[PDB]
Order: C-alpha cells, then sequence, then structure tokens
C-alpha cells in the first residue's frame, strides 16, 4: 500500500544519487 | 477538519508522485517539468498539513496521521527542489 512515506523513501534514494 | 486534509491528502499525492517519476527517468532536459509538478505538489502539502483538525475521535486521528505523513514528504520535497 503506497503512501506518502513511500514517497519519502523516493526522495530519499533521488538524495544518494546527489 | 478531516474532509479537507483527505482533499488535500490525495492531491498532493498525485502531484509528488508524477513529480518523482519524472525525476527518476534518468533521460536529461525533464527536470523543469518536475520542477513544476513538485511545486504543485509542495502547495497542496502545505495547505493540507495547515488544516486546522478539532478535538478526538477516530476521523481526527486518522486525518492527523495523514498530516504527519505529508510533513516528512514536505521536508523532502523542498530539498530536492532546490536543487534543479
Ligand atoms: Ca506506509
Ligand atoms: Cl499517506
Amino acid at each position: 500500500d503506497i503512501d506518502f512515506d513511500d514517497l519519502s523513501r523516493r526522495f530519499e534514494e533521488l538524495k544518494k544519487k546527489t | 477538519e478531516a474532509e479537507r486534509v483527505r482533499v488535500f491528502h490525495k492531491q498532493a499525492f498525485e502531484y509528488i508522485s508524477i513529480a518523482l517519476r519524472i525525476d527518476e527517468d534518468e533521460k536529461a532536459g525533464q527536470k523543469e517539468q518536475a520542477v513544476e509538478w513538485y511545486k504543485k505538489g509542495i502547495e497542496e502539502l502545505e495547505k493540507g498539513i495547515a488544516v486546522i483538525v478539532t478535538g478526538q475521535g477516530e476521523q481526527c486521528e486518522r486525518a492527523r496521521r495523514l498530516q504527519a505523513k505529508m510533513m516528512t514528504n514536505l521536508v523532502m520535497a523542498k530539498d530536492r527542489l532546490q536543487l534543479l
């Protein structure tokens, strides 16, 4: 069940590639 | 109150989701599109988190739980937007 915490994890994954 | 939280929550979720999809797509040249969707999502998050929810009870508690998840996401979204 995708919720905002799952979207926040997607931001974290983008940040690790910065 | 709870009804308004639910509307902002759903709209924010959709705007942030499309922004993330574009931002995650390794192809180049589309960050400008992601930026605009992030701005739309951030606006919905800010309004939704600030909705006043009064009193106790299950629906109030559920709304506040959505607001807490929105708040975590808002911090992340603003942090991403500054880099684009
Ligand atoms: Ca979850
Ligand atoms: Cl959520």
